[PDB]
């Protein structure tokens, strides 16, 4: 291929590794932490902002010089998206949002986002598109916002099927949501996975080709009870679908790549959970 | 139509008197310390701009990382800078701090400020003039002006 | 060659040591430091207005970096690095190349103002003046990268003024 | 060949030295994990630091070895102290991988570095 | 009430609370620096264990002097 | 010859010449050089072992009282198995003269705390068991001055390089400033000087 992207020595601070990144969203947790990742391994990137700049210029620095580019879009036009998309090498999306607005649903940014920039993606001819979603977000009942994240993932599939499908479990982190929910104030199965186990996971794939065309899913190494997990966020501590979510069920498929498949190790509980529960009593049940 | 000319208008005048006082602390290390405390000169003022100095960082909305910031210091740096409010504003002054500069080698030095904290305004010179860096921060209150912050929130 | 002071003896005359106690208990001299501060209170400051008001300078300051060209000519550098050779921090950056013309070229012209510890050495070492020391200083960048100049940057800078260098250069070629 | 030595006649000295600036960092782990508010084991922090003692284990001069414990004891006064922070004692912890293992093929593809 | 037995029983269950042995293996000439493997650094851990868990300060060149947790009863019972 | 040519004197000279002999004279036992620089500042080469009683010597003896301690680096100089230099500079008050002693010292030997005559010794010394390694003998305190506490190497030595083999940044992942190996934009272009043709021909060494 062309020159000066070819990789040169180490990685980090303006290190010439393999990889171009173009990150959609990036503003919140996971595309912040990623961002953070491939600066570790020194990389450049694309990253579109349609917030204030205030945002992405106090999460600027987390590279080096050269290494971040900024640039300014909206959700619902092609020509911005086509020239954020004109010099890629690989792409992300991660997208996701709490409750609806007054000018998006949950419907139509699940569909109208990933169709419009998985159409100029397979226009622009990359390669890693990689597409983020939920753990069993099914086509059938329950969640409006799932049934709307499988439309996402059926529509990714569908156009530029060369494709990751990459759903985690509920993932905990210094800036979790549904955990921050739990702590500032039923039955259900579930394994949380941390953070960077997930990020490891996207970097390792997006590092590693052949993984075009295969959907990943991640597992928290635990499989206890929601109620157990009140029990210790008190113990130590001392919207309406998104509770439904959080009670509904996070299951085990094993049918699809999941982590040793990747190779990686898997992080506990324990270590993080003393980590960002600052602000020993471990239950540790761990139900099969 | 009511609705987006009462928040432009809103938003024009809440950050007008952000960008009216400012009143900052000041970090500074080496002899651009000197130069920061001659725009504290009684020629060059900052009353008039509504600049009054004070090191406490419960109020300090704009903070001026001015001197040879040194790995042995940074850490402490950040930790003043994490009791900060909400908006909060970083001028990397001098060629010490505008990427480590002269001391771009010899360890122990940081390269520059951008390694620790992020920077809104740049300023270079070794000394750089207070009369410039009075115009940077000309500068820095029209970007306090170019942010539509309640714009974006409203429009969301 | 030796003058100390504060060896005097206070008077043991009732006199004095009255005046002293009239000084201590009754507030004289700090009442006249307040008539000192009044007396200046009542002056006209010197302050500027400083978006309409510049203040003084030197001819011989050293801001910008700029180049400058011949009359109706080329381009004054020769890629001769000397002052690459005496840049105290290495800012200096030139890699050249001949153009096929006869005339030497250059190809990147390179001043890294983040390390630039603004000297005057580069400009008293160019035997023909190419870089200059600049007249104005307003930089106040918002980014990082743009603070790394180009030759066409230095280029496009030396275009938009000659006459203030040459003024500055008139009134400065006679020191040095 | 007559060279002064730093303090001992053997390596007995030494040994004693050593093997009481060891119980000395060993007693002195787990008030420091707790003031410092850090997040890893005590387990992982006792074994990195005993693993640190082992890396120096093919010295046999007496003079360095006391100069090795007149080291450990003056970073042991700096953590007995507080004037260390959360940095440096992180800093003893390699977390930023740089990942490259002793594979011939590993150091194949990332060249250049044999 | 300090026996000697009682010392016995006491370096038995903190020995059983020491980790690494494979297995605790009670032996009253046992020698685990060269007959089971572990290190002079395992050997003043195991010393300065008995240290914090019933009583004096055990200097280290009588931390070598026991070897073996039959003579550390013997030096204790000797010393407490 | 005359114009604009630095002053030099002989008065100066034969008094610090005459002294320095006199000094070698009344102590033999660890006096080996006594240099008489041309601008007259006096230096004199010195074994590490009785470096107390010369400096007892040395503060005192009322015919050169030398009240004023100064500068003392022990100077990173390769290729000699007594590496380091320790000179103590001594400023008289009574008699406007400047004295070097300059005793070696190899890095491992340690040289004697001079701590114990002079009050002014303390932080020099922490300074230069910090920066260069010298060892003491009897000395309160070895603190690090002047560097990281989590950083080590000596670095003024010829052994250490230009950069470090840390650099700080910040990551909001492990949430704190963390040291990675170097990674250099810059080449930092070694200019190499060191051109022919011996402009000082009288400081010429005796060849092979
Ligand atoms: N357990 C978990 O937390 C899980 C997380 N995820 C995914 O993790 C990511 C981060 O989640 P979280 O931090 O909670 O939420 P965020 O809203 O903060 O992250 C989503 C990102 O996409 C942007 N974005 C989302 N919707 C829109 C829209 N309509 N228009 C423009 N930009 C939009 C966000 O804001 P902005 O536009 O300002 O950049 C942000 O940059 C999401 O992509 C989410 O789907 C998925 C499954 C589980
Ligand atoms: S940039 Fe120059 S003037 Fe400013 S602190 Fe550094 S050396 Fe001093
Ligand atoms: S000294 Fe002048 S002519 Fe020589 S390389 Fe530099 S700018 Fe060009
Ligand atoms: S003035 Fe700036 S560019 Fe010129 S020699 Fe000095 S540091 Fe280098």
């Amino acid at each position: 291929l062309h020159h000066a992207v070819i990789p040169h020595g180490k990685g980090g601070r303006s290190s010439v590794s393999g990889i171009v990144a173009t990150v959609f969203g990036a503003t919140g947790f996971l595309g912040r932490y990623l961002v953070n990742h491939l600066g570790r391994m020194g990389s450049q990137v694309i990253v579109p902002y349609r917030c204030e700049p205030y945002d992405t210029m106090h999460l600027r620095p987390m590279g080096d010089l050269g290494q971040i580019i900024f640039m300014d879009w909206n959700g619902r036009d092609k020509d911005s998206i086509r020239r954020a998309v004109e010099h890629s090498n690989v792409v992300i999306n991660l997208v996701g949002r709490e409750w609806e607005t007054k000018n998006f649903d949950f419907e139509d940014v699940f569909v109208k986002i990933p169709q419009a920039i998985a159409q100029v993606s397979k226009e622009a001819g990359v390669e890693k598109f990689i597409h983020i979603s939920h753990l069993n977000a099914d086509i059938k009942s329950s969640s409006k916002y799932l049934r709307n994240k499988a439309v996402g993932e059926k529509e990714v599939r569908e156009t530029f099927p060369e494709a990751t499908i990459i759903k985690p479990a509920d993932i905990f982190g210094r800036e979790d949501r549904f955990l921050n929910y739990f702590a500032n104030i039923k039955k259900t199965v579930k394994q949380p996975v941390y953070i960077v186990d997930v990020t490891k996971g996207i970097i390792n794939a997006i590092k590693d080709p052949d993984a075009r065309g295969k959907t990943f899913a991640f597992v928290g190494p635990n499989r206890y009870l929601l109620f157990d997990l009140v029990q210790y966020v008190f113990a130590v501590a001392h919207t309406r679908d998104k509770v439904e979510r959080i009670h509904t069920t996070d299951r085990t498929l094993p049918h699809l790549p999941g982590l040793e498949d990747l190779g990686v190790q898997a992080t506990p509980l324990e270590l993080k959970a003393i980590e960002v529960l600052r602000r020993s009593e471990i239950e540790d049940v761990q139900p099969a | 139509s009511r609705g987006e000319y009462v928040v432009a208008k809103l938003d024009d005048l809440i950050n007008w008197a952000r960008r009216s006082s400012l009143w900052p602390m000041t970090f500074g290390l080496a002899c651009c310390a000197v130069e920061m405390m001659h725009m504290a000169a009684p020629r060059y003022d900052m009353d008039r701009f509504g600049v009054v100095f004070r090191a406490s960082p419960r109020q300090s909305d704009v903070m001026i990382v001015a001197g040879t910031l040194t790995n042995k210091m940074a850490p402490a740096l950040r930790k003043v800078y994490d009791q900060m409010p909400e908006p909060r504003y970083v001028v990397s002054m001098g060629s010490c701090a505008n990427g480590g500069g002269y001391y771009h080698y010899s360890y122990s030095v940081v390269r520059g400020c951008d390694r620790i904290v992020p920077v809104d305004i740049y300023v270079p010179g070794c000394p750089p003039t207070a009369e410039a860096l009075l115009y940077g921060i000309l500068q820095l209150q029209k970007k306090i002006k170019r942010e539509k912050r309640l714009r974006i929130w409203y429009r969301r | 060659t030796y003058k100390y002071v504060n060896l005097r003896e206070p008077s043991m005359d009732m006199k004095s040591v009255t005046d002293r106690a009239a000084q201590t208990l009754l507030w004289t001299e700090l009442i006249r430091g307040l008539g000192m501060t009044l007396s200046y209170l009542f002056r006209e400051p010197a302050t500027i207005n400083y978006p309409f008001e510049k203040g003084p300078l030197s001819p011989r300051f050293r801001g910008e970096h700029a180049l400058r060209r011949y009359p109706s000519g080329e381009e004054r550098c020769i890629a001769c690095k000397l002052c690459e050779a005496v840049c105290p921090a290495q800012a200096i950056t030139i890699e050249a190349e001949p153009r096929a013309d006869g005339s030497r070229r250059t190809t990147r012209y390179d001043i890294d103002m983040t390390k630039c510890i603004y000297c005057g050495f580069c400009q008293e070492a160019c035997p023909v003046d190419a870089i200059v020391e600049g007249p104005n200083f307003e930089f106040s960048t918002e980014t990082h990268e743009e603070l790394l100049y180009n030759k066409e940057k230095l280029l496009n800078n030396g275009d938009k003024w000659e006459a203030e260098i040459a003024a500055n250069i008139q009134a400065d070629y006679l020191y040095r | 060949t007559s060279v002064k030595p730093i303090f001992s006649r053997d390596m007995n000295e030494a040994k004693r030295r050593v093997r009481e600036l060891y119980r000395a960092w060993y007693r002195e782990v787990p008030n420091t994990v707790h003031l410092f508010q850090l997040d890893i084991s005590v387990k992982q922090g006792r074994d990195k630091v005993r693993e640190m003692f082992k890396k120096n284990a093919h010295v046999t001069d007496p003079r360095v070895v006391d100069l090795l414990v007149i080291k450990g004891k003056m970073e042991l006064e700096e953590t007995i102290n507080v004037w260390k922070q959360r940095t440096h004692v992180m800093r003893f912890f390699h977390e930023t991988e740089a990942p490259r293992p002793k594979d011939f093929l590993s150091k194949f593809y990332v060249g250049h570095d044999p | 009430p300090l026996t000697l037995e009682g010392i016995k029983d006491r370096v038995l269950y903190v020995l059983k609370l020491y980790d690494k042995i494979d297995p605790e293996k009670l032996s009253v000439n046992s020698h685990f620096m060269k007959d089971l493997g572990l290190d002079s650094l395992d050997q003043v851990e195991i010393i300065m264990a008995m240290e914090d868990e019933f009583g004096f300060e055990i200097p280290d060149i009588d931390a070598e002097k026991l070897m073996c947790p039959q003579e550390i009863v013997d030096y204790i019972a000797d010393k407490k | 010859t005359r114009p604009t040519v630095r002053p030099r004197n002989d008065v100066a000279h034969k008094q610090l010449s005459a002294f320095g002999e006199y000094v070698a004279e009344i102590l033999p036992k660890y006096v080996q050089q006594v240099q008489v620089s041309c601008f007259s500042e006096l230096e004199i080469c010195i074994h590490p072992d009785g470096v107390i009683p010369v400096l007892t010597f040395l503060r005192d003896h009322s015919n050169a009282q030398f009240k004023s301690l100064a500068d003392l680096t022990a100077v990173d100089i390769p290729t000699r198995q007594n590496r380091f230099e320790i000179v103590y500079n001594l400023l008289s008050l009574r008699f406007n003269s400047r004295i070097r002693v300059k005793t070696y010292t190899d890095e491992l030997t340690p040289v004697e705390s001079s701590v114990s005559v002079y009050k002014a010794a303390n932080w020099y010394e922490r300074e230069i068991w910090d920066m260069f390694g010298v060892f003491f003998a009897n000395h309160p305190d070895l603190r690090r001055i002047l560097t990281d506490y989590g950083f080590e190497g000596h670095p003024f030595r010829k052994d250490f390089p230009l950069s470090g083999y840390v650099e700080l940044r910040y990551d909001d992942e492990v949430k704190r400033v963390v040291a990675e190996p170097v990674e250099l934009a810059q080449e930092f272009r070694k200019f190499d000087l060191n051109s022919p043709w011996e402009a000082f021909p009288a400081y010429r060494q005796p060849p092979e």
